[PDB]
């Protein structure tokens, strides 16, 4: 069901098997560079979310390496790396050796995705910084052109991250908003009283 | 303005629209005064005992000729590179700058850094504009999801030890494999020491303050004893950013 959907949850404890399979996963985890430990990140049940498709994983600092570990542990091969060049309103550019002008987003592939429009966009995003950790909305349009109309899921999203065709998971979302009948049914069967524990 | 959409529409890369791309940089002058004479050696790095390069280096810039650099144009695989004995010539406290390209090297270059005993402290991205040829499509790597418009230079540190982690220039002509000379500016302004090695450098990259070693050099002047004499006492520990010792 096309309109935005979301689930306020602790992503460590949600049974993500109820959500089905997705053409694209995106995550912006709170790396321990309210953070998740390295082991909690490794143990996230990312493998059940896709059979064939792409994972977009935001990283900074030592998560450039830890994120690569998670990506591989979860069954992906890193095949691209998007750079977001951070600018002000006048398109000027805004780790203790160098100032940082950018953030990185690893692109992993699982299986053999068919029918994606690879090569339409380039791997550099030039976009304004907004609030802290707020990622650029340009990535949603890149992902939509890569895989139009398909189901996507975002992990650790905030309210401003919800988007059509996306299901957003995160602990700062407001309640639960689910419209896909497949997902509603499996959510009701798994959480009859709406409580997500353990 | 969505510059991603704009690139889809026009072929102008988003980085084409980045603008402007203390004052007191007399650091540059002290660097130039501190610089050793340029020294250089022709050597087939595959068949060369790297341990002959003495003394141990404070900084190593490593620029192996990856196959991905020759898209329309001896290439080194990451198998070849990983087997270089870089740890045998790096000082116990020292730095490495490894050009990794834009594909599997972003992973295998990190494997190399750890193999040689470094940890990554910076990821420097060379972002390439196409202001002069917006209508010139890529030809993607088979595994690529996106058009690749940048290269990465990884900085590694081993031991107990003004610029930004971005270099922006126009994409060079086909068959031109040179990296932006700005990487030398960044490295030298860290003031890491004066024993500086550039592996797989070329005649075109020879520079004061650097020892350049590579297979395509046409001439050599390297002598290990002469080179070591540049760093004998009282000059053994200079950063390359302070005044010479009288
Ligand atoms: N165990 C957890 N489960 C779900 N969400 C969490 C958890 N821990 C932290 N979070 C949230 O993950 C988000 C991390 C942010 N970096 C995400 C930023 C977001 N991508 C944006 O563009 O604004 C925050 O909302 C955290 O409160």
């Amino acid at each position: 069901l096309f309109p935005p959907q979301w689930i306020c949850c602790d992503i460590r404890y949600l049974d993500v098997s109820i959500l089905g399979k997705f053409a694209v996963v995106m995550a912006d985890p709170p790396w321990d560079i309210g953070t998740l430990t390295d082991d909690e990140m490794r143990r996230l049940n990312i493998p059940v979310l896709q059979d064939d498709g792409f994972l977009f994983l935001w990283v900074t600092g030592r998560a450039m390496e830890l994120g690569r570990e998670c990506l591989n542990l979860w069954g992906y091969e890193r095949v691209d790396e998007i750079i977001w060049v951070k600018t002000n309103q006048l398109q000027r550019i805004i780790g203790h050796w160098l100032n940082h002008g950018k953030e990185h987003c690893l692109v992993g592939v699982k299986g053999n995705p068919q029918g994606f429009n690879q090569g339409l966009d380039c791997d550099v995003i030039v976009a304004e910084v907004r609030s802290t950790s707020h990622k650029p909305d340009e990535i949603y349009g890149m992902i939509e052109r890569l895989s139009p109309g398909t189901r996507k899921i975002e992990l650790f999203g905030r309210p401003h991250n919800v988007q059509p065709n996306w299901i957003t998971l995160g602990n700062q979302l407001d309640g639960i908003h689910l419209l896909d009948p497949d997902v509603v049914a499996r959510f009701k069967q798994r959480y009859p009283d709406g409580i997500i524990s353990k | 303005n969505d510059y991603c959409q704009h690139f889809v529409d026009t072929g102008h890369r988003p980085q084409n629209f980045i603008r402007d791309v203390e004052l007191i940089r007399l650091k540059d002058e002290l660097i130039a005064k501190s610089n050793t004479p340029p020294m250089y050696l022709q050597a087939d790095i595959e068949a060369f005992d790297i341990r002959e390069l003495t003394p141990k280096f404070d900084v190593i810039l490593l620029e192996p000729p990856l196959e991905e650099y020759y898209r329309e144009t001896k290439c080194w695989t990451w198998d070849d590179i990983m087997k270089l004995e870089i740890d045998e010539i790096a000082a116990p406290r020292s730095f490495i700058f490894l050009w990794c390209g834009s594909g599997e090297g972003l992973d295998l270059g990190r494997v190399c850094l750890r193999k040689w005993g470094y940890r990554r402290c910076e990821d420097i991205c060379w972002i390439k504009t196409n202001k002069n040829n917006p209508g010139k499509t890529k030809t993607l790597d088979p595994k690529a999801v996106f058009q690749r418009t940048k290269e990465h230079c990884l900085m590694g540190i081993k031991g107990t030890v003004v610029d930004i982690d971005l270099i922006i220039t126009e994409e060079p002509e086909i068959g031109n494999i040179e990296k932006p000379v700005e990487i030398f500016h960044i490295i030298e302004h860290f003031c890491l020491g004066r024993r500086r090695l550039h592996l797989f450098g070329r005649d075109s990259t020879i520079r004061p303050g650097w020892l350049t070693v590579g297979p395509t050099l046409t001439n050599s002047n390297y002598n290990a004893e002469t080179y070591a004499s540049y760093f004998s006492a009282p000059n053994s520990y200079l950063t390359g950013c302070t005044e010479e010792i009288e």
